[PDB]
């Protein structure tokens, strides 16, 4: 895929939010490394409960898939929303 | 009755 959007994640262990690659694809969504250009964790559309769409942060609930949701701020979260439910609907 | 219509998107590939 070539639709990444720079979305910022923020985790524990410093308090700097790190850059992330958030691939949305047709098929999956990965978290490309935005230095390393690596991917760490990809999931299937499949596993895609719900998400949340807000200006300033977006957040994937992947339900009973992992401990938690996936949250990262970005000001493209609608668009990200948009992406996945674009192919979702092409899969739906 | 807790909506939410906005923000919240409901998917239904999730099996």
């Amino acid at each position: 895929g070539v639709s990444f959007f720079l979305v910022k994640e923020k985790m524990k262990g410093k308090n700097k939010l790190v850059p992330r690659l958030l691939g949305i694809t047709k098929e999956c969504v990965m978290r490309v490394d935005e230095k390393t250009k690596e991917v760490i964790q990809e999931w299937s559309l499949t596993n895609i409960k719900r998400w949340a769409a807000s200006p300033k942060s977006f957040t994937l609930d992947f339900g009973d898939y992992q401990d938690g949701y996936y949250s990262v701020q970005t000001t493209e979260g609608e668009q990200i929303a948009q992406l996945i439910a674009g192919y979702i609907d092409i899969i739906l | 009755g807790r909506s939410k219509e906005s923000g919240w998107v409901e998917n239904e590939i999730y099996y």
